[PDB]
């Protein structure tokens, strides 16, 4: 199957650069042109380019290496209007018009000064519950920065999960919960572990909640 | 540059109903526009080309019509999970443009909040700070009103809220609301409270605890 | 199968400003393929002269432009020069049949004004070698004429020759006219039994005879 | 500069077999699509053939389905198209030609090769007569002649004509050839000449016709 696989998120300070990589599998990577994308919540989705395999105009910069199957986009001086996520996506078949059908996961690229920072992971304890439903969460606080993601069970339990949107405190880091909601029966018959990933930080935890 | 335009930023159906997004390109360029579906926390993915052609996969609800400069995206019976942001593009000219994209949203039956509280964790104390949870759990509408009081005080300009996007299975929201205060300052009150009305409720429901308790 | 439609022929007068349009269909044009173009001059391979629907390559003069709107494409030249006469062609990609890469049928455009010239004609005899191997052609040599249209006629003393004549189509030569070519094959005997044979050439209502005997 | 040049064409009876090829240089031949586009004789252009880069992809016009293969060598920077089953609908031109690069919506021909020509005949190879056309006064300038040499009968195209080994350019007026009814070329060669060097100037027609393999060098003197 044909896969695109991008780098990780970014943290770039005003005025540095960063270079984006799109990892090409299941196909002739010499066949296929590579197109580049950003998206915000103010400009929404607008195409940067091509990346041709055999090699924003001041603002990016496109590449790429056939020996790795891998495409690139370098950004260069970064302002707040950089602060995006990016992706790279290419067309269903040989003969087809720009039309795109197979898309990476998304780069995420933080444009500021402030440094990077590690979460903490506190329990949201289950109590005496709506009847017949107890909650159980945990507290992902003060991170930076995006973006951080959370399973529960080591990715086993799925219903009644609800990780929210972080929200970014005055302090300039960010502060996120995941609940989920279990039948009470179930409260004292099986373990509760949230799994914590922030990549950014090189920051894995696995927190129990107990009642 | 071709400007693709769709007038609806936001478009509101309920399941089983035939729903219908419009996108203008103000350059006629026949029938060269692609429709894409792009759900919370993913790319988009590719559902017509050509105006009117399903990629592989697509399901057969979701059709594309129009020709020139008014094209027009349907879903013939909506289903819960086709909660999403949908977009036009034009592959007719370059730079390739898009147009600003339509959230869908499901009407359905008004549902009440579960109303859950957590008081700070031993652990977070020890840490000098006190978040206080309030949590309101599978609701619809999204409009909330949430009120925090602490020892009968009304807090302002305390505490953040959080919801997610319509759940896509019920089309129910949720919603957190977090108030943060020092460790010495938590510890110098007694009752901690969030109050919580919604259209659901025939009157305002409070979750509270005792520090200590 | 399909093609991209171009008119035959386009004409305009120097310093006017002429379009040559191509139309296509919902399976190229239509749907997004590009539209590129090319210039051919006569014995010449096409040159690439707009691509991408509206790029000019390093060395096209910028009075060439490109550009497309629903099925249609059009080339416009603006200034229209002399030495812009030649066969333009518009190309795409059809996705229909497979995918094949379709041309447009090709105009001829045409610099109005010319100023008409009459021609230069010559007559060469049999030589006395062809003769020799038992056959004779009589060489009417018809050059620097405008526009092309010319017609020769064959006279044996004054009565017009049946059969034998083969005649060129005119073409352009370097110096922007016509020329044309026009052979008498007789046998020796018909050569040397007539009084003397013609050819005439008659342009633009003017006629030359020239005459040769034996 | 980029460069391309095709050989190969030539006479083929109706079923027959032909390899043209094309020999690029001033790029990396590695990294481009090439492909192969015919133009029949004051006909219009028809795709044929393309090749990827890497030679993964390959596609042909169905006219030609079947019949062509087009191939190509990238260690020799070479191009081929082997062609078999040939009709007379096949004789034209052949040119070969690069792809552009471009970003989605299909790419253009930026480079062609002078191009081959194919002629796809049953009719047999045919020599030229050359002979030659006695000076003549009338119809030139003052104090010059009209001295010619007229070419006849040959097949298939085309004739090439000089005069004293390529020395002798100014004056000379080498004509399109006739295609007569019995399918055979004639074309005549004429150059104007100072009419007082008549007498000492020795002037030779240089005809080639390599479709034969033929060369003649006819001298042209005054009857």
């Amino acid at each position: 199957q044909v896969q695109l696989q991008q780098s990780g998120a970014e943290l770039v300070r005003p005025g540095a650069s960063v270079t984006l990589s799109c990892k090409a599998s299941g196909y002739i990577f010499t066949d296929y042109e590579i197109h580049w994308l950003k998206q915000t919540p103010v400009h929404g989705l607008e195409w940067i380019g091509t990346s041709d395999p055999e090699t924003f105009k001041g603002k990016a910069i496109l590449t790429a290496d056939k020996s790795s199957s891998t495409a690139y986009m370098e950004l260069r001086s970064l302002t707040s209007e950089d602060s995006a996520v990016y992706y790279c996506t290419r067309r269903p078949y040989y003969g087809s018009g720009a039309w795109f059908a197979y898309w990476g996961q998304g780069t995420l690229v933080t444009v500021s000064a402030a440094s990077t920072k590690g979460p903490s992971v506190f329990p949201l304890a289950p109590s005496s519950t709506s009847g017949g439903t107890a909650a159980l969460g945990c507290l992902v606080k003060d991170y930076f920065p995006e973006p951080v993601t959370v399973s529960w069970n080591s990715g086993a339990l799925t219903s009644g999960v609800h990780t929210f949107p972080a929200v970014l405190q005055s302090s300039g880091l960010y502060s996120l919960s995941s609940v989920v909601t279990v039948p009470s029966s179930s409260l004292g018959t099986q373990t509760y572990i949230c799994n914590v990933n922030h990549k950014p930080s090189n920051t894995k935890v696995d927190k129990r909640v107990e009642p | 540059d071709i400007v693709m335009t769709q007038s609806h930023k936001f478009m509101s159906t309920s399941v089983g109903d035939r729903v219908s997004i419009t996108c203008k390109a103000n350059h006629d360029v026949n029938i060269a526009v692609a429709w894409y579906q792009q759900k919370p926390g993913q790319s988009p993915k590719l559902l017509i080309y050509s105006a009117s052609y399903r990629y592989t996969g697509v399901p057969d609800r979701f059709t594309g019509s129009g020709s020139g400069t008014d094209f027009t995206f349907t879903i013939s019976s909506v289903q819960a999970e086709d909660l999403a942001v949908y977009y036009c593009q034009q592959h007719y000219d370059t730079p390739r443009t898009f147009g600003g994209g339509t959230k869908l949203e499901i009407k359905r039956t008004v549902a009440a909040p579960s109303v859950f509280i957590f008081p700070p964790s031993d652990e977070q104390l020890k840490s000098g700070t006190a978040s206080v949870v309030c949590l309101l759990n599978n609701f619809y509408p999204r409009e909330a009103k949430v009120q925090w009081k602490v020892d009968n005080a009304l807090q302002s300009g305390n505490s953040q809220e959080s919801v997610t996007e319509q759940d896509s299975k019920d089309s129910t929201y949720s919603l957190s609301s977090t108030l943060t205060l020092s460790k010495a300052d938590y510890e110098k009150h007694k009752v901690y409270a969030c109050e919580v009305t919604h259209q659901g409720l025939s009157s305002p429901v409070t979750k509270s605890f005792n520090r200590g308790e | 199968q399909p093609v991209l439609t171009q008119p035959p022929s386009v004409s305009g007068a120097p310093g006017q400003r002429v379009t040559i349009s191509c139309t296509g269909s919902s399976s190229n044009i239509g749907a997004g393929y590009d539209v590129h173009w090319y210039q051919q001059l006569p014995g010449t391979a096409p040159k690439l002269l707009i691509y991408g629907n509206s790029n000019r390559p390093s060395g096209v003069p910028d009075r060439f432009s490109g550009s497309k709107s629903g099925t249609s494409a059009s080339l416009a030249i603006t200034g229209l020069q002399a030495e812009d006469e030649a066969d333009y062609y518009c190309q795409s990609y059809d996705s229909s049949l497979s995918g094949f890469y379709v041309f447009g049928t090709g105009t001829k455009l045409t610099v109005l004004g010319q100023p008409k010239a009459a021609p230069s004609v010559t007559l060469f005899p049999p030589s006395s070698e062809e003769l020799q191997a038992n056959k004779a052609t009589l060489v009417c040599l018809i050059s620097d004429f405008y526009p092309g249209a010319v017609t020769v006629a064959w006279k044996a003393d004054s009565s017009p020759v049946k059969a034998g004549v083969e005649t060129t189509t005119p073409s352009k030569q370097s110096n922007n006219k016509y020329a044309a070519s026009s052979y008498l094959s007789l046998t020796p005997e018909q050569w040397k039994s007539h009084r003397s044979y013609s050819c005439q050439v008659t342009h633009e209502g003017s006629t030359v005879e020239k005459t040769v005997a034996p | 500069e980029v460069q391309l040049v095709e050989s190969g064409g030539g006479l083929v009876k109706p079923g027959g077999s032909l390899r043209l090829s094309c020999a690029a240089s001033g790029f990396t031949f590695s990294s481009y699509s090439m492909n192969w586009v015919r133009q029949a004789p004051g006909k219009g252009l028809e795709w044929v053939s393309s090749i990827s880069s890497s030679s993964s992809y390959i596609y042909y016009a169905d006219s030609v389905k079947g019949r062509f293969t087009i191939s190509r060598d990238n260690a020799k920077n070479s191009l081929y198209l082997q062609m078999n089953s040939l009709r007379a609908e096949d004789t034209a031109v052949y040119y070969c030609a690069r792809l552009g690069y471009c970003s989605g919506g299909s790419c253009h021909f930026d480079y062609w090769g002078q191009g081959t020509l194919v002629t796809v005949s049953s009719a047999s190879t045919k020599g030229p007569s050359v002979f030659p056309l006695a000076p003549s006064s009338k119809s030139t300038s003052g104090g010059t002649a009209a001295l010619g040499c007229l070419v006849k009968d040959y097949f298939p195209e085309p004739v090439t004509v000089s005069w004293n080994s390529g020395a002798l350019t100014s004056g000379v007026h080498t004509f399109p050839a006739v295609l007569q009814s019995s399918g055979l070329y004639s074309l005549s060669s004429v150059v104007t000449v100072p009419s007082s060097s008549l007498g000492t100037q020795t002037y030779i027609c240089n005809v080639n016709h390599k479709p034969s393999n033929t060369k003649v060098d006819k001298r042209v003197e005054p009857k």
